[PDB]
């Protein structure tokens, strides 16, 4: 579950940046 | 055309067309998925299109303004080798405590580069229909439905 | 029931549908842009000869369904009588037909997984040396 | 898989008349 982790962390990462810059 | 063995209960594409086998195979598997999805897409309701128009806005944004990322987290995957289980139980995990929009539009970006790096198409399907019911919680489809 | 609009119930079927025809379609898309010159010409090599035998024997692939259709089978169900069938059966003709019917199939098949089972475990069985002769002689 | 057995017979005989026609 660690790399997985990473991911995980990742895709909400990239998910609060774009609820920042489409909506 | 002996017995065949059941199916079970390097993502470079050249390195599955070395022999003219592999080249017909490829053309023929091909053709039958071409086929299906111009037939599916023919039939699909006029409300289901305009839902696939927005994912298509969106989630190709997603691709290029990402693309980095979406590398990125693809190596962090292949690091060590995963299941479809596993990555579908991470995104289960997040947008459990997560409700934003961006989340869901990612997943389906990075899901949607697995398939395409993934040469086995049994998988693949497995993990587009299993991770799409994921994805497409209540939060989401609120989403979707709002935009239209 | 295979007719799709039964399945599209809910909103959220319809969605559902939406993200799975993106990632499929995506997919299908990026997998014919890497494909070489040679796979390509194989492909529109496929899509005349059965495209003509889809029309040529329309009558006799629904004959076919109906008679399928009967009672439920398997994947391996279809994919081993088309083996038994090609195993003494030499010709181009059987195996063209055959990539009509299971892609026919799969059109009436409502289940993605099972009906890419299908489309990989036959295409295995029709792609035998015979035909493989067949296709790159003709080019 | 009596059915199974008309649909495979059915192919061959719709492969042997493309054989025919073709050639
Ligand atoms: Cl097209
Ligand atoms: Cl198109």
């Amino acid at each position: 579950s660690s790399t997985m982790g990473q991911v995980g962390r990742q895709l909400a990462i990239i998910g609060d940046d774009i609820n920042r810059r489409y909506d | 055309h002996n017995y065949v063995y059941p199916l079970p209960e390097s993502t470079n594409i050249l390195d599955y067309l070395s022999t003219e086998r592999d080249h017909v195979m490829m053309a023929v598997q091909y053709y039958m998925s071409k086929q299906r999805l111009d037939d599916l897409y023919r039939q699909l309701p006029t409300k289901t299109r305009s839902y696939i128009d927005i994912i298509n806005m969106y989630c190709d944004k997603v691709n290029n303004d990402y693309n980095r990322d979406m590398n990125i987290m693809y190596d962090m995957a292949s690091t060590e080798s995963f299941t479809v289980y596993d990555i579908n139980n991470e995104v289960n995990t997040i947008l459990m405590d997560n409700k934003g929009l961006g989340v869901r539009l990612a997943t389906i970006s990075f899901i949607t580069e697995l398939g395409k790096r993934c040469m086995n198409p049994v998988e693949t399907i497995k993990m587009f229909t299993l991770l799409s019911h994921t994805i497409c919680d209540d939060c989401f489809i609120d989403y979707i439905t709002d935009i239209s």
